[PDB]
C-alpha cells in the first residue's frame, strides 16, 4: 500500500509537470522566427587536414587558445595538433587503447584520457623533464568514461556506464561529488560557460540539469525517442540542443522548461553523433552516421549546408573558441579542419 | 612486360608477409612502377633523339 | 634535471681535446643542445648545435672545420672534439639545452662550465654596460638589434639572460614577455622593431649580476657583450 | 523496503521539479532571437571574413 | 623558404613523431583481434582452455620483456605506494626511525620521474616492510580502495629489488586478476600474436557498447550440441538452443558488423551424437522432420543457425565441429581466421 501510495503522488506530480509546461506554450518558434531573414546557402571547406591516426578516431577537443587540439583514437595514442601548421607537438602513449574520451585542460598544462576501463587519467604536458605523464588515475568508477571535460586546474567532471556522475578532486584523487538519478549509462556531457551548471544526456531518453555545487538535479528533459548521444549548450548558457538515435536533434530551453524546436527531414534517418553551435547561437551544427555534417538554421530549422568529404561515420565535432573554425573527425582515421 | 611483372610482383609481396594483412594498395601503387619504367626508357629514347 | 660536462683542462696550440656532458634527470634523447663558451674578455659566444634529431648541425664560422659535435642517446653523453685548437679558444664551455616547439622555452637549463685552457649576420648592441643601482630601486635597461627581429609569422625572437657571480646564464624572458619558469614576476620586457626593453620593478639583492640579450631568429647565433647591473 | 525508499526518493524529486519558476516560451525565444542578432558579427561561420583575417587562409 | 630557426626545429619534431607513429603501427598489425560472444555456460572454456591447454604459447621473450617492464611498472606503483598509505592514515603512527621521511622523499622524488627500478629505493619498500608501525598501520589502511592483488606488490620485494629481473606469471596478474569490463587473452601461435576479448555478464545493451568494435577480425560464437536437451534456467519456458539462436541472430545481423566474419564452434559432438539416438532433436526443435543420424541432426542444427543470417551473400559463416580430444580444434581457428584476414585483404583492394 504504501509504494502504490507514492506511485499515485507521483502519477499527479508529473501531470501537474506537465499542465504547468503546456500552460507556458503560448507560441510555437514557426509563429516567431517567420520574417527573420534566412542565414542563406553556407558552402564550407576544408582548410586543414590532419594525418597521423592509424584507428578509428573516438575523441576530439579543441584548446583555450584556439590553435591547439588533442585527439584520441584506438591506435591507443594521443596527439596534439598545431592546427595552423599541421604539425604534431606531442603523441602521448596509452596503457590501454580502449579510449572513449579526452579533454584539453583549460590552463593547457593537462589533458584528460578516459575509457572502457573505468579509470580517468590525467596527464601533466607542461613539465620540466621534457616527456608527458600521468599525474592522477582517478579510479572508483564502475562503467565506462562516455565523455570527460575540466572544470578548471585540478576539477574535473567525469560520466560513467555505471549511470552515475562523479565531480573529483584530481589533487587529492577522490569524488567529492556525485550525481546520481539517471537510468540509462550516461553518454555526454556538456559544460555551461559557468562552471557551477551542466547538462548530461543518458540512454534514458531524458536529459538532466545538474547542479555542481549541490550535486541535485534541479529539471528533468524528455522528448527523445532513444538514447541521446550527443548534448551541448546554447552559446548564452540558458539553452541547450540534444542529439539522438532517432535522428531528429532538439532545441531545449531552460527558463521555458520545455523543448522549443525540432531539426530533422523526411529524407533523414541516420543518427546524431554530434552537436555544437556556431559562435552566434544561429548556425546548429551535426555530425551523423551517414558520414556527412549538416548545417542548421537553429532559429528556423531550415538546412543551411552539408559539409562532406569523410568516409566513415562522424565520432567528433567542435567549433574554437573564437567562432573562426569547426573541427571534425571521423572512423576514416582523418581530422578535418573547416574554415 | 611491366604491367605483367607487376601484376605478379604484388602477388609476390602479400604472399610472402602476412606479419601486416593490410596495406595492398590498390591499383594506385602499381601503375606507378609502370609509368617509372616508361619514364626510364622514355629518357633512353629521347637523349637517343637528340 | 642536471646537465654536468667534463674533460677540460690545458693544451698547447695546435692540439686537440675532447669535452662531454653527462645528462639525467630529463628525456635526454628528445631534447638538443648547444654548446656556449664564455671568454673572460668578451662574455657569451655561441659555438655549435645539435638537433634532437640528427643530420642537423650548425657550426660558428670562428670554429667550423675544426669543431665537431655529437651525441649519444644511449649514455646520455654528449660529445665535442676540437682540433686545432688556438688561443682564442680559451673560454669556459656550458652545454645548454634547447627543445623546440609551439610554447617551448628554448634555453631553460645550463650547465656548469668546463675551463678549456690553451697555452700560448645579426649584431647585438648596447649602451653603458654598467648602470649603478641601489637595493629597492627600479631599473630599465634595452638593447638594440642590427636586423628586425620580427618574424612574418607575428613572433619576436628576442631572448634575455641573467649571470651572477660564480654562476652560469639562466633564462629570464623568451620572445618578449614570457617568463621562464620560477623567474619571478618583478621581471618583465617589451619593444619593436630593433630596440627592445628590459623592466625590473625592484632592484633586490637576487637580481645584481650581469645580464645578456641574444636572438634566436637565424643562425647563428649571437650574444650581446652584457650590462653589469651592480652598485 | 528498496522499492518504497526509490518511490520516496522519486516523489521528492518530483515535488521540487513541480515547483519551480518558469516564463512563457515566446519570451526565451524573443531573447534567444536578441543573442543571435546581438553577436551576428562575431561568427566568422556566418560572417565571411577575408584571407587576411582567417588563420587558415 | 619562410620558416624562422625555430619554425624549421618544430617541423623536425613533427616529422620524428610521424617516424615513430609509422614504426609503432608496422609493429602493430600482427596480431588478431578476436571477439568471442555468446551464452553463459557454453563450452567456451573448451575453446579457451584448449588454447591454455598447450602452453607452447606461454609469455612470449619479447612479452617477457614487456615482463621486465610491467615488473618496473608495478615495482614503482610498489614503492610509492607504501610510503603513501603511512602518509595517508586516519589514525598516524610512529616511525621505528627519524630517516625513514628521508627514505620517503626518495621515493616520491624517483616514483614522480616513474623511470626504472632504484636499488636504494627497493632498500626502502625492504625496510618499511619489517616496520612493526608501517605493518601495524596495515589493518587500518586496508579500509581503502586498495588493490587485491596489493600484497604481491609488497610481497615480492625480495626478487623485484633483483635489477635482472625473471619475469613470471604474477607479474600480469597483479593487474589482469581485476577482471573489469572485457577481459582479452594474450596468446601467441606460429609466430603470430592474437588477443581474444572474454565479453560476459556485459548486461546494459547487449548490442551498445561493441559498436566500437567493427573491423574484428572475426567474431567467436560457440554452442555446445549435448546440451540441446536442457530447458534455460533463467526461464522455464524456453530451451536453451532457442536463447543461443537469439543472441546469434541478434548479433550476426548487427548493421555494425556487415561482413565481419563468424567462426562458430558447435561443442561437444560426441556426447551430442550419443544422445540424438536415444532423444531425438524435437526436445528441442519440434519442428524436425529427420532420422536420428548424425548426418541429419548435426547438419539440422547447422542449416538453423546458417539460416539466422540475413547477409548470407556478403557475410561467410564457418563452422567446426569440435571436441575435448583433438587437435584441429585449435588449428582450425588458426587457419581460418588467416583466411579471412586474407579474404578481407582481397576485397579491400577489390581483386576478389
Amino acid at each position: 500500500s504504501e509504494l502504490d501510495q507514492l506511485r499515485q503522488e507521483a502519477e499527479q506530480l508529473k501531470n501537474q509537470i506537465r499542465d504547468a509546461r503546456k500552460a507556458c506554450a503560448d507560441a510555437t518558434l514557426s509563429q516567431i522566427t517567420n520574417n527573420i531573414d534566412p542565414v542563406g546557402r553556407i558552402q564550407m571547406r576544408t582548410r586543414r587536414t590532419l594525418r597521423g591516426h592509424l584507428a578509428k578516431i573516438y575523441a576530439m577537443h579543441w584548446g583555450t587558445d584556439s590553435r591547439l587540439l588533442v585527439s584520441a583514437s584506438q591506435d591507443g595514442k594521443l596527439i596534439i595538433w598545431d592546427s595552423y601548421t599541421t604539425n604534431k607537438v606531442h603523441a602521448i602513449p596509452l596503457r590501454s587503447s580502449w579510449v572513449m574520451t579526452c579533454a584539453y585542460a583549460p590552463s593547457g598544462n593537462y589533458v584528460a584520457c578516459g575509457g572502457l576501463d573505468n579509470i580517468c587519467s590525467i596527464y601533466n604536458l607542461k613539465t620540466r623533464e621534457g616527456n608527458v605523464r600521468v599525474s592522477r588515475e582517478l579510479a572508483g568508477h564502475t562503467g565506462y568514461l562516455s565523455c570527460c571535460r575540466f572544470l578548471d586546474d585540478n576539477q574535473i567532471v567525469t560520466s560513467s556506464g555505471d549511470t552515475t556522475c562523479a565531480l573529483w578532486d584530481i589533487e587529492t584523487g577522490q569524488q567529492t561529488t556525485t550525481f546520481t538519478g539517471h537510468t540509462g549509462d550516461v553518454m555526454s556531457l556538456s559544460l555551461a560557460p559557468d562552471t557551477r551548471l551542466f547538462v548530461s544526456g543518458a540512454c534514458d531518453a531524458s536529459a538532466k540539469l545538474w547542479d555542481v555545487r549541490e550535486g541535485m538535479c534541479r529539471q528533468t528533459f524528455t522528448g527523445h525517442e532513444s538514447d541521446i548521444n550527443a548534448i551541448c549548450f546554447f552559446p548564452n548558457g540558458n539553452a541547450f540542443a540534444t542529439g539522438s538515435d532517432d535522428a531528429t536533434c532538439r532545441l531545449f530551453d531552460l527558463r521555458a522548461d520545455q523543448e522549443l524546436m525540432t531539426y530533422s527531414h523526411d529524407n533523414i534517418i541516420c543518427g546524431i553523433t554530434s552537436v555544437s553551435f556556431s559562435k552566434s547561437g544561429r548556425l546548429l551544427l551535426a555530425g551523423y552516421d551517414d558520414f556527412n555534417c549538416n548545417v542548421w538554421d537553429a532559429l528556423k530549422a531550415d538546412r543551411a549546408g552539408v559539409l562532406a568529404g569523410h568516409d566513415n561515420r562522424v565520432s567528433c565535432l567542435g567549433v574554437t573558441d573564437d567562432g573562426m573554425a569547426v573541427a571534425t573527425g571521423s572512423w576514416d582515421s582523418f581530422l578535418k579542419i573547416w574554415n | 612486360f611491366g604491367a605483367m611483372f607487376a601484376k605478379t610482383w604484388r602477388v609476390h609481396a602479400i604472399f610472402k608477409n602476412v606479419k601486416m594483412k593490410k596495406k595492398i594498395i590498390k591499383d594506385q601503387k602499381l601503375l606507378v612502377i609502370v609509368g617509372g619504367m616508361l619514364l626510364i626508357d622514355l629518357c633512353i629514347l629521347i637523349c637517343w633523339q637528340a | 634535471v642536471q646537465l654536468v660536462e667534463s674533460g677540460g683542462g690545458l693544451v698547447q696550440p695546435g692540439g686537440s681535446r675532447k669535452l662531454s656532458c653527462s645528462a639525467s634527470g630529463f628525456a635526454f634523447s628528445s631534447f638538443g643542445m648547444h654548446w656556449v663558451r664564455q671568454a673572460p674578455e668578451k662574455g657569451l659566444e655561441w659555438v655549435a648545435y645539435i638537433s634532437s634529431g640528427s643530420g642537423t648541425i650548425y657550426y660558428a664560422d670562428t670554429v667550423k672545420g675544426r669543431f665537431t659535435i655529437s651525441r649519444d642517446d644511449p649514455k646520455n653523453t654528449l660529445f665535442l672534439q676540437m682540433t686545432s685548437l688556438r688561443s682564442e679558444d680559451t673560454a669556459m664551455y656550458y652545454c645548454v639545452r634547447s627543445i623546440y616547439y609551439y610554447g617551448s622555452s628554448p634555453f631553460d637549463f645550463w650547465g656548469q662550465g668546463t675551463t678549456l685552457t690553451v697555452s700560448s649576420d645579426i649584431v647585438m648592441t648596447q649602451a653603458t654596460s654598467s648602470v649603478p643601482v641601489t637595493p629597492g630601486e627600479s631599473v630599465s635597461i634595452s638593447c638594440r638589434s642590427s636586423k628586425s627581429l620580427l618574424h612574418s609569422n607575428g613572433n619576436t625572437y628576442l631572448y634575455w639572460f641573467l649571470q651572477r657571480p660564480g654562476q652560469s646564464p639562466q633564462l629570464l624572458i623568451y620572445r618578449m614577455s614570457n617568463l621562464a619558469s620560477g623567474v619571478p614576476d618583478r621581471f618583465s620586457g617589451s619593444g619593436s622593431g630593433t630596440a627592445f626593453t628590459l623592466t625590473i620593478s625592484r632592484l633586490e639583492a637576487e637580481d645584481v649580476g650581469v645580464y645578456y640579450c641574444m636572438q634566436h631568429l637565424e643562425y647563428p647565433l649571437t650574444f650581446g657583450a652584457g650590462t653589469k647591473l651592480e652598485l | 523496503t528498496a522499492s518504497i525508499a526509490q518511490a520516496r526518493k522519486l516523489v521528492e524529486q518530483l515535488k521540487m521539479e513541480a515547483n519551480i519558476d518558469r516564463i512563457k516560451v515566446s519570451k526565451a525565444a524573443a531573447d534567444l532571437m536578441a543573442y543571435c542578432e546581438a553577436h551576428a558579427k562575431e561568427d566568422p561561420l556566418l560572417t565571411p571574413v577575408p584571407a587576411s583575417e582567417n588563420p587558415f587562409r | 623558404c619562410t620558416l624562422s630557426a625555430e619554425d624549421k626545429a618544430a617541423v623536425e619534431r613533427s616529422k620524428m613523431i610521424d617516424r615513430n607513429l609509422r614504426e609503432d603501427g608496422e609493429k602493430a598489425a600482427r596480431e588478431v583481434k578476436l571477439l568471442l560472444l555468446g551464452a553463459g555456460e557454453s563450452g567456451k572454456n573448451t575453446i579457451v582452455k584448449q588454447m591454455k591447454i598447450i602452453h607452447e604459447a606461454g609469455y612470449s621473450e619479447e612479452e617477457c620483456k614487456q615482463y621486465k617492464a610491467v615488473v618496473y611498472s608495478n615495482t614503482i606503483q610498489s614503492i610509492i605506494a607504501i610510503i603513501r598509505a603511512m602518509g595517508r592514515l586516519k589514525i598516524d603512527f610512529g616511525d621505528s626511525a627519524r630517516a625513514d621521511d628521508a627514505r620517503q622523499l626518495f621515493v616520491l622524488a624517483g616514483a614522480a620521474e616513474e623511470g626504472f627500478m632504484t636499488a636504494e629505493l627497493a632498500g626502502v619498500i625492504k625496510r618499511l616492510w619489517k616496520d612493526s608501525g608501517v605493518q601495524a598501520c596495515f589493518n587500518r589502511s586496508r579500509e581503502y580502495q586498495l588493490n587485491d592483488s596489493a600484497a604481491y606488490y609488497l610481497n615480492d620485494l625480495d626478487r623485484i629489488a633483483q635489477p635482472n629481473y625473471i619475469p613470471t606469471q604474477q607479474d600480469v596478474l597483479r593487474t589482469r586478476v581485476k577482471t573489469t569490463g572485457i577481459v582479452e587473452t594474450h596468446f601467441t601461435f606460429k609466430d603470430l600474436h592474437f588477443k581474444m576479448f572474454d565479453v560476459g555478464a556485459q548486461r546494459s545493451e547487449r548490442k551498445k557498447w561493441i559498436h566500437c568494435f567493427e573491423g574484428v577480425t572475426a567474431i567467436i560464437f560457440c554452442v555446445a550440441l549435448s546440451d540441446y536437451d536442457l530447458v534455460l534456467a533463467e526461464d522455464e519456458e524456453m530451451n536453451r538452443m532457442h536463447a543461443s539462436m537469439k543472441l546469434f541472430d541478434s548479433i550476426c545481423n548487427n548493421k555494425w558488423f556487415t561482413d565481419t566474419s563468424i567462426i562458430l564452434f558447435l561443442n561437444k559432438k560426441d556426447l551430442f551424437e550419443e544422445k540424438i539416438k536415444k532423444s531425438p532433436l524435437t526436445i528441442c526443435y519440434p519442428e524436425y522432420a529427420g532420422s536420428n543420424t548424425y548426418e541429419e541432426a548435426a547438419a539440422y542444427i547447422q542449416c538453423q543457425f546458417e539460416d539466422l543470417n540475413k547477409r548470407k551473400d556478403t557475410k561467410e559463416i564457418y563452422t567446426h565441429f569440435t571436441c575435448s580430444t583433438d587437435t584441429k580444434n585449435v588449428q582450425f581457428v588458426f587457419d581460418a581466421v588467416t583466411d579471412v584476414i586474407i579474404k578481407n585483404n582481397l576485397k579491400d583492394c577489390g581483386l576478389f
